[PDB]
RNA sequence: GGAGGUCAACAUCAAGAACUGUGGGCCUUUGCCUAUAGAACUUAUAACGAACAUGGUUCUUGCCUUUUACCAGAACCAUCCGGGUGUUGUCUCCAUAUUUUUU
């Protein structure tokens, strides 16, 4: 139910490049 | 079905693994002891499987494939 | 030798390390023969200790 | 072929250019292996989740060049392969449909697991957050355990 | 679809010279006789393995202070390092005329 540019907005907030960048705020 | 075959890992997973059990002394290793100790039974087979791969006389090096606990 | 054939047992045959592998707590790599040799020097050694 | 013995082959053309880079991974694999003393089970624990996060980097890198950006030739990425640069079926996945930003080939294994399942880091995030948001607590999957993955799935 | 895997599961591998299936008849299903279809692998100076170890019990010996550990032949049984072939799954890489023949 979330769409395409949501998906992406939300993954540029998060750290890290690869998968072992978090999702927490630090 | 749910068969996949087994992850080739990195070696330096093992170099690590066998780097941070030189030095045993914790609260924590208390399984790794134990697990020291079972092995004991399999020892006879982990030294002919390496020593039936001794590598031969026109050989320098070669790439055997292990299976670690 | 000749004499006397011991003859395989041709059922069930549980081998070791088939069933070693379908743990998880087995992984698997590939490395040179002498670091396997010496790892299992220190392995060895480590156990009788 | 990790090691250069005489059964080995010299090596194809663009590989001097991307020889330093290489290097790096090579230095920094020299420094997790190299047995800093730990007593926590956590702390022991991020040891192998950095090792994982080198060689997933560095099968990147050669992916990155051969496939998307096509910068390498064929001739030498099958060297790289042989010799070991990169891990030839962790490509293999990468190079599928709902797999590419994964973490490791542990946490699509299902035989490993208690109950069938894969790791928790192949779901979305936002199939979790709902769930969480639906029980109301929180969401509680900081880090992995075989890989040290913080959510590898495809979206994120 | 095609090639391949030091990938997995499950059947199968030593016996009237020896296998399975089917139809008909007899007995009352098993079994016997008769007609038919298929049989991969192993085997005749006999066996999967042109290779070859160890353990148990009971006899018969040899070293001889007793038990382990042993010496070396037999009989009966087991454990271990391996192998073939078949079916399914999975993984990887590419692909979408002048005599018998008739002149
Ligand atoms: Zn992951
Ligand atoms: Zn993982
Ligand atoms: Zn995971």
């Amino acid at each position: 139910h979330f769409t395409k540019s949501e998906l992406k907005r939300r993954r540029k907030t998060r750290k890290g490049d690869g998968p072992w960048g978090s999702w927490s705020s630090s | 079905n749910l068969y996949t075959p087994k992850a080739e890992m990195p070696p330096e997973h093992l170099r690590k693994i066998i780097n941070t059990h030189s030095d045993m002394a914790s609260k924590m290793y208390n399984t790794d002891k134990k697990a020291f100790l079972g092995a004991l039974k399999y020892l006879p087979h982990a030294i002919l499987k390496l020593l039936e791969n001794m590598p031969h006389p026109w050989e320098q090096a070669k790439e055997v494939k292990v299976l670690y606990h | 030798n000749e004499l006397h054939p011991t003859l395989p047992t041709n059922h069930n045959k549980t081998k070791l390390l088939k069933s070693l592998k379908n743990t998880k707590y087995f992984q698997q790599t590939t490395i040179d023969w002498v670091e396997a040799g010496l790892q299992l020097c220190r392995q060895g050694h480590n156990m009788l200790n | 072929p990790r090691i250069k013995t005489r059964r080995s082959k010299p090596a194809p053309d663009g590989f001097e250019k991307i020889k330093p880079t290489l290097t790096d991974f090579e230095i920094q694999l020299r420094d997790a292996q190299k047995d800093k003393s730990s007593k926590l089970a956590a702390k022991s624990n991020e040891q192998l989740w950095e090792i994982m996060q080198l060689h997933h980097q560095r099968s990147r890198y050669i992916y990155t060049l051969y496939y998307k950006r096509k910068a390498i030739s064929k001739d030498l990425y099958d060297w790289l392969i042989k010799e070991k640069y990169a891990d030839k079926l962790l490509i293999a996945k990468w190079r599928k449909t709902g797999y590419e930003k994964l973490c490791c080939l542990r946490c699509i294994q299902k035989n490993e697991t208690n109950n069938g399942s894969t790791c928790i880091c192949r779901v979305p995030r936002a199939q979790l957050e709902e769930e969480a948001r639906k029980k109301g607590t929180q969401v509680s999957f900081h880090q992995c355990v075989h890989c040290g993955c913080r959510g590898c799935a495809s979206t994120d």
